[PDB]
């Protein structure tokens, strides 16, 4: 038996559970991504490709639907340079889209260090990182001009060779190709140093005038979900 | 910035002239407080399975 | 010049401690009997959350407890019957802290967004709605506990704290002493003074009346994650990432006893004292919690059963039970 | 005559004890440390239980093959003649359900989350048990020791003209084709899906060559290879007789002892395949030992 | 016949 | 309290060498990952090198890779940095940062403008 108030309490709990499972349905149906990058990384432009409140707001959300799949990209707004605390809040996101400007050889070391830190993070060890090498036109122009050498910041570049695994684009100077492949291997080496098969990096050559970025993000998220479903059963 | 240096100096000077009691008296106070409320602590004083509201 | 002078003052302060550090807490408190081996058993398992739970707080009635889930949900569970009483959806998914008002009429929450938004639970229509938004900070809200039905303190990641009025919603008292991101705060029994910990391995006391840093405590080797006052209000415990908890007394102005173990090399996430203060319940990243002896530093119990990092730990006002919430989306109550 | 009783019982008992090795190791590491995180462990320990029951039923026939008489009476004769069959069919249906669940997880990530739960896991486990029972129904209804001098076996109501061969072909068809082809379809479809997903996403990931993808491929193909090479001989060498009585030979009783132990070799490898060669299971195996 | 040679 | 005091900086002509020494106090120097960064006039915090707890794992920035040598001394809890083949580009204030948590490979906020676990640094010119 139970009191008259207990019946109303149980009914309220049942209604709340129905609401909670209805919300969990959509929560599992939608995907979440975390956008990261420096100021020069050009995060604004990539965020402005969303084709589908408060001044001191510390987080901006962008919802976009691709192939009937919803993706919510979150980017920290008003926040200090310190990020070791709040970053742990994103230990369950689907993927981390890390932007780098490949044309800026000066801050390239900073981007590499940030990528290494995010990869070796204790709580981000089980999350893949989608590396978008934005601003490829600027890199190509800088390489064709030859006013700034890459060996000044990375001596190993002097010994780097274009890998046969490359896929040069039509009408592309071999110099730009080798430079972009070197700055990609710079991140891939750090990614593979502590990969352990639990997470992988998805590098892509993007630029300001590029609309297929959404398709690349969708495909990468699909591959990550496939790998997760595979590891869940142990087939991995 | 040198203003933060003056602010820190002022804060240290304000905090460097407070009345501090010996550690012995603080330890004795903590011991007395823990001994006075030891019986009123269900966790430290397990009670029978007749007054625990969680059953 | 003002930097050398400053360090001189430090020495002075240190010297003062050398004049008050007569004996250690473990030495004077050695004859008392040990607490033994406290075996806390799980009585209630609150399930239903979607994402990782991040914070919780018990009510004054020891019946309802609020819990925050970064899926954007504040759930008020009836610890006795486990029946869900209220489920408030949040506009900002990333919520990092929640607080239950003492009157049981309002509930505050905050996270990455620089707003410790409050929701009324006793509306005339019976539903819950946004009552007020306390915006103005330039960092994520680490914790904003209720001081009264009109005033509320809020600690932000901008190295500052602010006291707002629920009626107007404007900063009434600002605290800008901390150098690192404020991670946690603990109010006093009389709501007159409150301690706050930051990522600079330093805790600071603040008076709600004057709003000035009267005492500063150090000793930790990393960022202070959790901080909780002592039931008497004269001391407070602090847990950092160095796998060590430290008890600092406001009247002595020096650490009394250190709680640590070689087998523990993980950071602390939660700390709470019993109604008497003899036992200190500290949550660790090893999926378990430890019940240390406040007067002997002896681990009396190891609460295990969670499958993820412990996010929050809260003891009732009557010291009857303790609720632990982890990232596994489930809460466990031990009594 | 004698060399048979010398070698066959030895290999039978060693197969049984290695199967129990695998079953007990897996069941311990499951029930103790890796306790109910999802449908996967449920299905795995269900298969382990079926295989362990098969192993505990083995010694009866292992000793009967050397004693040639069942003095325990009809009670245990019929009980074990039904228990062995139900255990075999349950162990096979467990692999089938595992393959189906993996297919649904890798292909229908959405409906997966919707259907993969612990209550549903226990429900499908009980369903697999009762299905093994209802499919071995012929094995238990035809079970009778009186229809024969000493041999504890089944009673075929009519000559082998159309019943013995008929029942043999029926049980072979079901047990081999259904489960095996379902498993193969599931695994090869999983391979097709993962290949299609990877080729569209940075194929140079370097794992396609000799790593996780190839590990998965090797495991899923070894599953089918082992299942076939172990089961098919059992259901094959049984029909070579009802169609043409083999002149009584020690080599023919060997031939059979071998094809009857081969399914026990499959029940022994299944633990090795799933429990040992997996992820987050091997983790606990290495942690505790 | 079955799990026996005949 | 956590304290890091650097010394050894001074004026030196191009091609010279300098041995910077950082003394740490207030924590177990043997159980923390250390890094050396530098900040030049106008520019921001630039990472120079990094060394683990025991010292087996060491890393240097490509700009100075091949002429800098970082080392640790647990018997005295000291961080030594030998710099050779100095150039006008090395003129900057060098600071020493300590990882936020112990037994962690990642070191966040080491290049942050505000970092409590960092000494005052030494100016080299």
């Amino acid at each position: 038996t139970l009191s008259a108030e207990d019946k109303a309490a149980v009914e309220r709990s049942k209604m709340i559970e129905k609401q909670l499972q209805k919300d969990k349905q959509v929560y599992r149906a939608t995907h979440r991504l975390l956008l990261l990058g420096a100021d020069n990384s050009g995060k604004s432009t990539i965020v402005k490709q969303m084709r589908i409140r408060v001044k001191t707001s510390g987080i901006f959300e962008t919802k976009f639907q691709v192939d009937k799949v919803n993706f919510h990209m979150f980017d920290v707004g008003a926040q200090r340079d310190e990020r070791r605390k709040w970053i742990q809040c994103f230990n369950d996101v689907t993927a981390i889209i890390f932007v780098v400007d490949s044309s800026d050889y000066n801050r390239l070391q900073e981007a590499l260090n940030d990528f290494k830190s995010i990869w070796n993070n204790r709580w981000l060890r089980t999350i893949s990182v989608i590396l978008f090498l934005n601003k490829q036109d600027l890199l190509a122009e800088k390489v064709l001009a030859g006013k700034s050498k890459i060996e000044d910041y990375f001596p190993e570049f002097a010994r780097y060779t274009t890998p046969e695994d490359a896929t040069p684009e039509p009408g592309e100077d071999p110099r730009v190709t080798r430079a972009k492949y070197f700055i990609r291997d710079e991140f891939l080496r750090i990614s593979t140093a502590s990969g352990d098969g639990r997470h992988y990096c998805y590098p892509h050559f993007t630029c300001s005038v590029d609309t297929e970025n959404a398709r690349r993000i969708f495909n990468d998220v699909t591959d990550i979900i496939i790998k997760m479903n595979l590891r869940d059963c142990g087939l991995f | 910035s040198i203003a933060q240096a003056r602010k820190l100096v002022e804060q240290l000077k304000m905090e460097a002239n407070i009345d501090r009691i010996k550690v012995s008296k603080a330890a004795a106070d903590l011991m007395a407080y823990c001994e006075a409320h030891a019986k009123e602590d269900p966790l430290l004083t397990p009670v029978p399975a007749s007054e625990n509201p969680f059953r | 010049q003002l930097r050398q002078e400053a360090e001189q003052l430090k020495n002075q302060i240190r010297d003062a401690r050398k004049a008050c550090a007569d004996a250690t807490l473990s030495q004077i408190t050695n004859n008392i009997d040990p607490v033994g081996r406290i075996q806390m058993r799980t009585r209630r398992t609150l399930r239903g959350h979607l994402a990782k739970i991040y914070a919780m707080h018990w009510g004054t009635d020891s019946r309802l407890l609020v819990s925050a889930s970064q899926d954007g949900k504040l759930i008020i569970w009836d610890s006795y019957t486990t029946n869900k009483v209220h489920a408030i959806p949040l506009r900002s998914s990333w919520v990092m802290t929640c607080a239950y008002a003492p009157s049981g009429n309002y509930v505050a929450c905050g996270g990455l967004d620089n707003i410790c938004s409050i929701y009324n639970l006793k509306t005339r229509e019976g539903n819950v709605r946004v009552s007020r938004e306390l915006a103005g900070h330039t960092g994520y809200l680490s914790c904003c506990r209720f001081l009264d039905d009109n005033q509320i303190v809020t600690s932000s990641g901008d190295t500052t704290c602010a006291l707002w009025d629920i009626e107007t919603g404007q900063q009434t008292t600002t605290f800008t002493g901390h150098t690192g991101d404020v991670m946690s705060l603990s109010l006093a029994p009389d709501t007159r003074l409150f301690v706050s910990g930051a990522c600079d391995a330093s805790a600071k006391l603040w008076d709600v009346r004057e709003g000035m840093c009267r005492q500063t405590f150090t000793g930790h080797e990393s960022d202070i994650n959790a901080i909780c006052f002592f039931p008497n209000g004269n001391a407070f415990a602090t847990g950092s990432d160095d796998a060590t908890c430290r008890l600092f007394d406001l009247r002595a102005d020096q650490e009394l006893m250190t709680y640590s173990h070689d087998n523990i090399i993980c950071g602390i996430t939660s700390v709470s004292f019993s109604k008497s203060g003899r036992l200190l319940l500290a949550g660790y990243d090893d999926f378990n919690c430890n019940v240390w002896d406040a007067l002997k530093a002896d681990r009396a119990g190891v609460l295990a059963g969670h499958d993820n990092r412990v996010s929050c730990l809260g003891v009732t006002d009557d010291g009857m039970a303790v609720a632990t919430g982890s990232w596994d989306s489930f809460l466990k109550i031990w009594n | 005559l004698a060399v048979s009783g010398v070698l066959i019982p030895l290999v039978y008992l060693v197969v049984c004890v290695v199967g129990l090795l695998g079953n007990s190791l897996v069941i311990y590491v499951v029930l103790r440390h890796t306790a109910s995180p999802s449908v996967t462990n449920v299905y795995i320990l269900n298969l382990a239980l079926a295989d362990e029951l098969f192993m505990l039923g083995l010694p009866f026939l292992a000793a009967q093959n050397a004693l040639s008489y069942w003095p325990f009476g009809s009670l245990m004769c019929r009980l074990v003649m039904a228990v062995d069959g139900i255990n075999q069919f349950t162990s096979i249906f467990c692999l089938t359900v595992m393959s189906v669940d993996r297919y649904l997880a890798v292909v229908h990530p959405t409906r997966s989350a919707r259907w993969r739960t612990a209550p549903v896991a226990r429900t499908v486990s009980a369903a697999v048990w009762v299905a093994s029972a209802v499919v071995v129904l012929p094995v238990v209804v035809f079970s009778g020791v009186p229809r024969g001098m000493s041999t504890c076996h089944m009673q075929w109501p009519e000559p082998a003209a159309a019943w013995r061969a008929g029942f043999i072909i029926y049980t072979a068809a079901l047990g081999f084709f259904g489960p095996l082809l379902v498993i193969c379809l599931c695994y090869l479809l999983i391979v097709v899906k993962v290949r299609s997903a990877g080729r569209r996403v940075w194929a140079p990931s370097c794992q396609r060559r000799r790593r996780s993808e190839r590990r998965v491929t090797r495991m899923v193909v070894a599953y089918v290879a082992l299942f076939v090479l172990c089961w098919m001989p059992f259901y094959v060498l049984n029909i070579v007789n009802v169609v043409c009585p083999l002149p009584e030979e020690p080599a023919f009783f060997g031939l059979y002892f071998l094809v009857v132990a081969l399914p026990y070799a499959n029940s022994c490898a299944n633990p090795i395949l799933y429990g040992f060669l997996s992820y987050r299971f091997k983790q606990g195996f290495r942690r505790v030992l | 016949x079955x799990k026996y040679f005949p | 309290q956590v304290q890091l005091q650097e010394s050894g900086g001074g004026l030196v002509q191009p091609g010279g060498s300098l041995r910077l020494s950082c003394a740490a106090s207030g924590f177990t120097f043997s159980n923390y990952k250390m890094n050396w960064v530098r900040q030049a006039p106008g520019k921001g915090l630039e990472w120079v090198s990094d060394i683990s707890q025991s010292g087996a794992s060491i890393s240097y920035t490509g700009s100075v890779k091949g002429r800098f040598t970082i080392s640790r001394d647990n018997a005295k809890n000291t961080l030594y940095l030998q710099m050779n083949s100095l150039k006008p580009e090395d003129t900057a204030v060098y600071y020493c940062a300590r990882c936020p948590a112990p037994f962690t490979r990642d070191c966040f906020d080491v290049t942050s403008t505000t970092y409590a676990y960092r000494g005052q640094g030494t100016q080299v010119t």
